[PDB]
């Protein structure tokens, strides 16, 4: 299984393609992906000034 | 093919043949294994108790 | 077991993912983590000026 422990003040969004269903969960829960669930990996700005 | 399981003893008859050993997997809550049912292809992602 | 002795004027927050339950305890108690409990490790600013 692929499972992620969401931080307390955080949120993760997933989509089950096999079920064609989106769901986003916030807070400190342990999410487990169904066999056709995919995460919303976010690319974010960082660095000293910004990137 | 079929699986025989339980706290018991077996003698393979002349007709039947032992294919494999099938050791179980211990699983607790918020953990599981991705099982594909090759007879139907569907993937279930069975989680929870041992399986 | 993983157990932490919280300082007197301190507080620690944990989440049990297997039970999907958050709890934070303050004061000088001995917290013990359930098998799927996780701490809230905090990164904090320090150093001479600040970091």
């Amino acid at each position: 299984v692929v499972s992620y422990r969401v931080p307390h003040n955080a949120a993760v969004q997933v989509y089950d393609y096999r079920a064609k269903r989106a769901r986003v969960v916030f807070g400190p829960e342990l999410v487990t992906l169904d066999p056709e669930e995919q995460f919303t990996v976010l690319s974010l700005s960082a660095g000293r000034p910004k990137r | 093919c079929w699986l025989i399981r339980g706290p018991l003893e077996y003698v393979p008859s002349a007709k039947v043949e032992v294919v494999e050993e099938r050791q179980a997997i211990p699983l607790d809550q918020n953990e599981g294994i991705y099982v594909q049912d090759v007879k139907t292809g569907k993937v279930r992602a069975v989680i929870g108790s041992t399986y």
